[PDB]
């Protein structure tokens, strides 16, 4: 019974998806996020060996001791919603607010964060899950441990090697082949979203707001960014999907070398 | 001066 096992606290956020609350598991005081998804807004459904939101299927597939992805601890069905119990880092800030408040991140910080996102996305792909909404809003920073967690699998799909013709993630992080043709492959589209994210980190906002900018193929840098970092970004943002790097190519890129450990990242950049 | 905004996932 849901209402017995968790103490609900303050609303943490809401939007199209539904609403999420701070909570604590009564059983042992573990911090949790309690996410309410309305059935009316669930577009994609999966099957547990039960009919659940695809989000629940994807979350279960990526569920593990690896911290890089949010863990689903439990879930419940109600008449008009599903309630998902997610583990909650404490203290936490999402990467959107962190960039808003701090501005453009030092490259050493951006490198540590971006590497950790790469590792988390690799984890998803290797678990057969495509996220489809990689953005700063969907990344939490454990501000004490300096560990990042990918959240929000509500636009995700099972990973496949053929084209996707559906998309409900964030348009400004979506690739030019989606804008032009309503078609993309999963991995190359993920790399584009990663390019947007890296630019966001080192410049303090995303490069593109408009469809014409997304398809235009020009990346103007508004901050001083190293040549090596600009190169990586522009490679991730190649207009031709097959010109974009693999995850291996990204992590082998010279700009990605000598990454900080998460605990060093907290010590140098987060503890204040 | 330039406005940074969240963007809706849909
Ligand atoms: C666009 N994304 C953002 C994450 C999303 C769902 C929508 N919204 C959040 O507000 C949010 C989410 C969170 C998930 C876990 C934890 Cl620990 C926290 Cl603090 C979360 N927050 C603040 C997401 C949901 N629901
Ligand atoms: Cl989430």
């Amino acid at each position: 019974p849901l209402e017995s096992q968790y103490q609900v606290g303050p609303l943490l956020g809401s939007g199209g998806f539904g609403s999420v609350y701070s909570g604590i598991r009564v059983s042992d005081n573990l911090p949790v996020a309690i996410k309410h998804v309305e059935k009316d807004r669930i577009s994609d459904w999966g099957e547990l060996p039960t009919r659940v939101p695809m989000e629940v299927v994807l979350l279960k597939k990526v569920s593990s001791g690896f911290s890089g992805v949010i863990r689903l601890l439990d879930w419940f069905e109600r008449p008009d919603s599903f309630v998902l119990i997610l583990e909650r880092p404490e203290p936490v800030q999402d990467l959107f607010d962190f960039i808003t408040e701090r501005g453009a991140l030092q490259e050493e910080l951006a490198r540590s964060f971006f590497w950790q996102v790469l590792e988390a996305v690799r984890h998803c792909h290797n678990c057969g899950v495509l996220h489809r909404d990689i953005k700063d809003e969907n990344i939490l920073i454990d501000l004490n441990r300096g560990e990042l967690k990918l959240i929000d699998f509500g636009s995700g799909a099972l990973l496949k090697d053929t084209v996707y013709t559906d998309f409900d993630g964030t348009r400004v992080y979506s690739p030019p082949e989606w804008i032009r043709y309503h078609r993309y492959h999963g991995r190359s589209a993920a790399v584009w979203s990663l390019g947007i994210l890296l630019y966001d980190m080192v410049c303090g906002d995303i490069p593109f707001e408009h469809d014409e900018e997304i398809i235009g193929g020009q990346v103007f840098f508004r901050q001083r960014v190293s040549s090596e970092c600009q190169h990586l970004i522009r490679w991730c943002l190649a207009l031709r999907p097959s010109d974009r790097p693999t995850f291996e190519e990204i992590q082998n890129h010279p700009w990605m070398q000598d990454v900080l450990l998460p605990q060093e990242t907290a010590e140098i950049h987060l503890h204040s | 001066a330039r406005k940074r905004r969240r963007h809706p996932s849909g």
